[PDB]
């Protein structure tokens, strides 16, 4: 639980470059599949397990 | 013999087996997202 997004995944290191306002990222047909850690200002992939 | 390459360098019948296809796939997750008149979408909310 990312402050609010419920999800279930592996975490892992992304190589995407989010906007300097936006908190998390959506694949096409519009599910999660990035945010970014509130704490540490890093943006992870959620794959399924 | 040889000018057949000419012709290609069509094949639609078989790129609208693909489309057909990957529409119906594209189609059935996208109503993944409807309410149905229901309060939410999400079967945890």
């Amino acid at each position: 639980n990312f402050n609010g997004l419920t999800g279930t995944g592996v975490l892992t290191e992304s190589n995407k470059k989010f906007l300097p306002f936006q908190q998390f990222g959506r694949d096409i047909a519009d599910t999660t599949d990035a945010v970014r850690d509130p704490q540490t200002l890093e943006i992870l992939d959620i794959t399924p397990c | 013999i040889g000018k057949i390459q000419d012709s290609l360098s069509a094949l639609g019948k078989l790129q609208d087996v693909v489309n057909h296809n990957a529409q119906a796939l594209n189609t059935l997750v996208k109503q993944l997202s409807s309410k149905f008149g229901a309060i939410s979408s999400v079967l945890n909310d």
